[PDB]
């Protein structure tokens, strides 16, 4: 006979108070400290589409890949962007467009850096002549190709996923003594696997095909910054992993959050940072 | 009252107390009768032993190919540039590791379990020391002999590499029989959280600090290995030996990773499983990242195996 599961009445009391309801609202400080990080983010990632549309026509930025480069920069704003789905009050369009709209973006614009280093290994590693084949091909739409055939296989993923487990919100009444815990819930890592896959698969294809390109004698290689931006992207997930799975239940949306920021933060500071960084150097190099 | 699982309501016979219904017997509440607490092993139709099954079974083909093209081509300089029959020595084990799989399907006691914990893991550690002290020839053996010939030239001619590498596998039996005396070989039951109704049975290893126990000194040889290959990635060109120990050294730098990653959270019934899909897929790695390469240049160009060219690389 006791204040049922929606009032838990402690000890001695003639008397319940309803469990008030506990979700990760917009004002914690953990989420103001974030958004700030988002702040801090969204300014270096702008900075770098303005520079790569200011000197398009360069040959620095011309081997870097151009239009390809510049839809890389717009596709990781989106994500960056895409930060805001996980706070709040669970909602089922939240609930259901929070992680493949937050996954898309990033193989959409990976397929980007998946190029570079495929053209370098075309030289670097094969014979003459498919590399004389191979450079003449790639160099044209087999980029935009390649950007559409992950597009399409990202999708296709997603939507098998959801249809197989579309994350729905629950209410947990038995943990936390005075509040009933509003959450999104999921299964297990299946989803996360799913929809972690294609980004994981690519980057470890650069990786591997940029990985032992001896370094330009006495001039910037073009092999470093793939290889050390891909190292972040796995160090980030294999790191955060363990975190996500043995933290707070409340804090729980808080943590995938946190790794999409850190994460790009990597990537643009290994590949656009140093070439961005050069380009603002170019007038006083020479 | 109630009584929670394990301890069933004696309705068998007197009921004011929920005796415990001995042996597999169990139930939830109440709850008259008892159920039975059914093991489950690595099974036959479950579609991930036929997919590590078909992983065993290609690898295994193609070990046995690169076996014959390389025996039927002793005078190659190709098959020469190995290190001679101590390549075999080599081979031949890994066919063993194949051929070991089996193993880990049926019901487990202590007849296979012997297998289990002391034959299949003695190969690896042999298996990539042979890579590291190959690496120490290929950067030491005139490394250290143009960076100290004082001493160095006489010094490793008569204690080949051969030695320094069964010092190694010394280490090797010392901690495997210790580890064995510090755990028994008795089977181990465990309980599957999918519901009361199963339970699971493995050799004694399975608990990963047990697992670890021997991934420690491997781990170190892989890492040396790796280093002096890289040390000579491309400045050497013995016969593109450098690149090809580089790309499989981190096949399983990657491979352990992720096991220990993935077992950070569980599974409930799949580390059998996904422990045997890592065991072979390491062991993809040497069989068709180290030896593929040169049945591909034995068996398509003779670029290298002109007696004429072989002995113009070697001096270079």
């Amino acid at each position: 006979t006791f204040c049922g599961q929606d009032e838990w009445s402690p000890e001695r009391s003639t008397r319940c108070f309803r469990r008030r309801s506990r979700f990760l609202a917009w004002g914690e400080p953990a989420v103001l400290l974030l958004l700030l990080l988002l702040s801090l983010a969204l300014g270096l990632v702008l900075a770098a589409l303005g520079l790569f549309v200011h000197h398009r026509d360069s040959p620095l930025v011309q081997a870097s890949g151009g239009p390809l480069a510049c839809f890389g920069l717009v596709c990781l704003g989106l994500v960056c962007l895409s930060v805001l789905l996980f706070p709040g009050q669970p909602s089922p369009a939240r609930c259901l467009a929070q992680q493949p709209l937050s996954h898309l973006p990033l193989t959409g614009c990976l397929s980007t850096l998946f190029l570079q280093a495929a053209e370098i290994f075309v030289e670097s590693e094969l014979p003459l002549s498919w590399a004389d084949r191979l450079s003449g091909c790639l160099r044209g739409p087999w980029a935009w190709l390649v950007v559409l055939l992950a597009m399409l296989v990202e999708v296709a993923l997603c939507t098998w996923y959801l249809v197989a487990f579309p994350p729905e919100v629950v209410t947990d009444w038995h943990m936390l003594p005075t509040e009933a815990l509003v959450h999104c819930r999921t299964r297990s890592w299946v989803s996360f696997g799913l929809a972690h896959a294609t980004n994981a698969t690519l980057a470890f294809l650069c990786f591997l095909g940029t990985f032992l390109v001896r370094s330009q004698p006495g001039c910037y290689n073009r092999a470093r910054g793939l290889t050390f931006a891909m190292l972040a992207y796995f160090i980030t997930w294999v790191s955060f992993v363990p975190l996500l799975a043995n933290v707070q239940v409340v804090l729980r949306p808080a943590v995938q959050m946190g790794a999409l920021l850190l994460c790009v933060l990597g990537i643009l500071a290994a590949f656009h940072l140093p070439r961005c960084y050069l380009l603002m150097r170019q007038p006083g190099l020479n | 009252i109630d009584c929670l699982p394990g301890t069933f309501l004696n309705h068998t016979e007197d009921e004011y107390e929920c005796q415990a219904c001995p042996n597999n017997e169990w139930s939830y509440q109440s709850e008259t009768s008892c159920f039975k607490r059914q093991l489950v092993f690595l099974e036959w139709h479950e579609a991930p032993t036929i997919a590590v099954a078909l992983l065993a079974a290609l690898g295994f083909l193609s070990t046995l190919a690169i076996l014959v093209i390389f025996w039927r081509h002793f005078q190659t300089p190709i098959v020469r540039s190995a290190g001679g029959p101590m390549c075999f020595l080599m081979l031949t084990l890994l066919l063993v590791a194949y051929m070991v799989v089996p193993v880990y399907v049926g019901p487990p006691k202590v007849s296979t379990c012997l297998c289990r914990q002391a034959l299949f893991p003695l190969c690896f550690t042999i298996c990539i020391s042979c890579i590291a002290v190959r690496s120490f020839q290929i950067v030491c053996a005139f490394k250290m002999a143009s960076r100290f010939p004082r001493a160095y030239s006489y010094w490793v001619r008569y204690q080949g590499p051969y030695v320094s590498m069964a010092f190694i596998t010394v280490l090797k039996m010392v901690i495997v029989v210790i580890g064995m005396l510090a755990t028994g070989l008795s089977p181990t039951t465990r309980t599957d959280p999918d519901d009361p109704k199963i339970t699971i049975v493995s050799c004694n290893p399975n608990y990963r600090n047990s697992l670890l126990f021997n991934t420690s000194l491997d781990l170190l040889l892989s890492v040396v290995g790796f280093s002096f290959a890289y040390m000579g990635k491309e400045l050497p060109t013995n016969y593109n030996e450098a690149k090809f120990i580089t790309l499989s050294m981190t096949f399983y730098f990657t491979s352990s990773v992720s096991l220990c990653t993935f077992m950070s959270a569980y599974s409930g019934v799949l580390v059998t499983i996904v422990d045997l899909l890592v065991t072979v897929l390491n062991l993809l790695a040497i069989s068709l990242g180290y030896f593929g390469p040169k049945c591909y240049m034995i068996l398509f160009y003779p670029e290298r195996n002109t007696p004429a060219y072989f002995n113009s690389m070697i001096q270079g």
